[PDB]
């Protein structure tokens, strides 16, 4: 028994296994793909599900870290979450059609709320004022960096365009005299 | 008729005219300004990528 | 601007009427005196077939190029809508399955709050 | 009748062979020059794969009004494009709020089954 | 059976200012040409 550069490969593999369990069992939505902290909205939404809405609001404030972070004693989850997902899947052509009908009702509700809009008007002009601040300053930087280089060669373009209108006027009086 | 009168048909300069805290038709006007700025930045981004080179070859 | 045979700047351009391509006159004449052909497509071409009015023209600048410009504006904006429409059929398909598994699990949560409270109601009375 | 990229009535339609879809020659070429793929089925397709496949002229009405008509239609299309983008970002945002509460509820089910397991031990004693 | 036109740095104007000048210059020239 003589290990050499094996316990260092085993400690790295044990660290690579522990990092795979912590990244996977951290959060389901945060690890996959893509909010402001608001305790006043959790207090106003208490009056909904009325028990699970307060459980999901505290789970959103804990995973994001007027904001206080309290309990990361929530997510050793990875074996209890596998049994909960397999138990919930067992309780769950006809199901595929009822989901497509509800998705068309939600798409018709999303097209109705957008049609009625086109308080909220003051936020869109302020987003435009942020856009008119950002893009037009980026435009004036891209225009003046271009106009230091293009207006020199616009004069190389336009004055040679003026040579064509005199070469054409001398061509017609010469072809007339020919 | 336009050349004999020497008068030109007016274009819409309403997009320059728009103002904050106005009605629902002008809310359409300010969102029109946002789509024009995103298009203008995209058009300016192509010219920057091309460089003078494109003005040079013409 | 270039001659397709040599690659130089032609000082006497002539265009052939069998395969449209700007050739230099002294180069293409030697090609025709070699064999009576057009060097690109190998079709028959003579010296009189190769050729070097009143309406004055202006340079191609940013009416016609303005109409073809607005084609490019809209054909690019049409692709921008497809990036949106294809992403909408992915998020709404994922929303249909997420709202279904939410509707299927909340019936189990409603029964567990019943069963764990009924078992607390049963045990404390005993 | 409709190209399934922009929805225009195609004036030079081309059909893809990897997926049954009649596209427009200009729009499909710009997609293939970006990435060598089919926009619907994401299958590997090239420009030489395309097979180049009703024309009714509009007669609008009985010219300065046609200038402001074009001005209005580009104004409407810019808003009909903008409204369909903010709808996409908010349906993805509201899908994200469902994904947190789906994973938070299956953690609340873990403590509720523990209260049922603790109760089943007490009922047996 | 390529030409390059460098679009201006200030390219709204293609709808408003460029398009009016194209149909002004078409209108005034042909009328002056009928006068010619």
């Amino acid at each position: 028994l003589t290990p050499k550069e094996l316990l260092p490969h085993d400690s790295g593999q044990e660290d690579n296994e522990r990092s795979n369990i912590k990244s996977g069992k951290q959060l389901k939505s945060r690890i996959r793909k893509f909010f402001a902290s608001l305790p006043s909205p959790k207090n106003d939404f208490e009056i909904l599900s009325e028990d699970e809405k307060e459980e999901d609001a505290e789970i959103a404030e804990y995973e994001k870290e007027e904001d206080n972070f309290i309990e990361p004693p929530s997510q050793d989850a990875p074996r209890v979450s596998l049994v909960a997902v397999p138990l919930a899947y067992s309780t769950l052509k006809n199901n595929p059609q009822s989901a497509i009908d509800n998705k068309y009702n939600l798409l018709v509700a999303n097209a109705i709320n957008k049609e009625p809009h086109m308080e909220s008007r003051m936020q869109h002009i302020t987003q435009g004022r942020t856009s008119m601040k950002i893009q037009f300053k980026t435009a004036m930087p891209p225009t003046e960096v271009l106009l230091e280089s293009i207006q020199s060669k616009v004069e190389s373009i336009e004055q040679l365009q003026r040579k064509l209108q005199h070469v054409q006027p001398l061509e017609q009086q010469n072809n007339e005299m020919c | 008729a336009l050349y004999t009168e020497y008068l030109k048909q007016r274009n819409n300069k309403k997009r320059r005219t728009p103002d904050f805290n106005d009605d629902d038709d002008t809310l359409f006007l300010e969102e029109y300004r946002r789509k024009y700025p995103r298009i203008d930045t995209s058009r300016y981004i192509p010219n920057e990528s091309s460089e003078v080179s494109l003005l040079g070859i013409v | 601007m270039l001659c397709a045979i040599s690659g130089k700047v032609p000082r006497r351009p002539v265009l052939s009427p069998k395969s449209r391509t700007i050739f230099e006159k002294s180069l293409l004449e030697q090609y025709v005196k070699d064999t009576g052909n057009d060097p690109i497509t190998n079709e028959p071409l003579s010296i009189e077939e190769i050729v070097e009015s009143a309406q004055q023209a202006s340079l191609t600048e940013s009416i016609p190029n303005l109409l073809t410009s607005l084609q490019n504006e809209w054909d690019a904006i049409m692709l921008e809508n497809f990036k949106l429409r294809s992403t909408l059929d992915s998020l709404t398909k994922k929303l249909s399955t997420v709202m279904y598994e939410r509707d299927a699990a909340k019936l189990v949560a409603a029964q567990l709050l019943m069963e764990k409270n009924e078992d607390s109601k049963d045990l404390p009375k005993s």
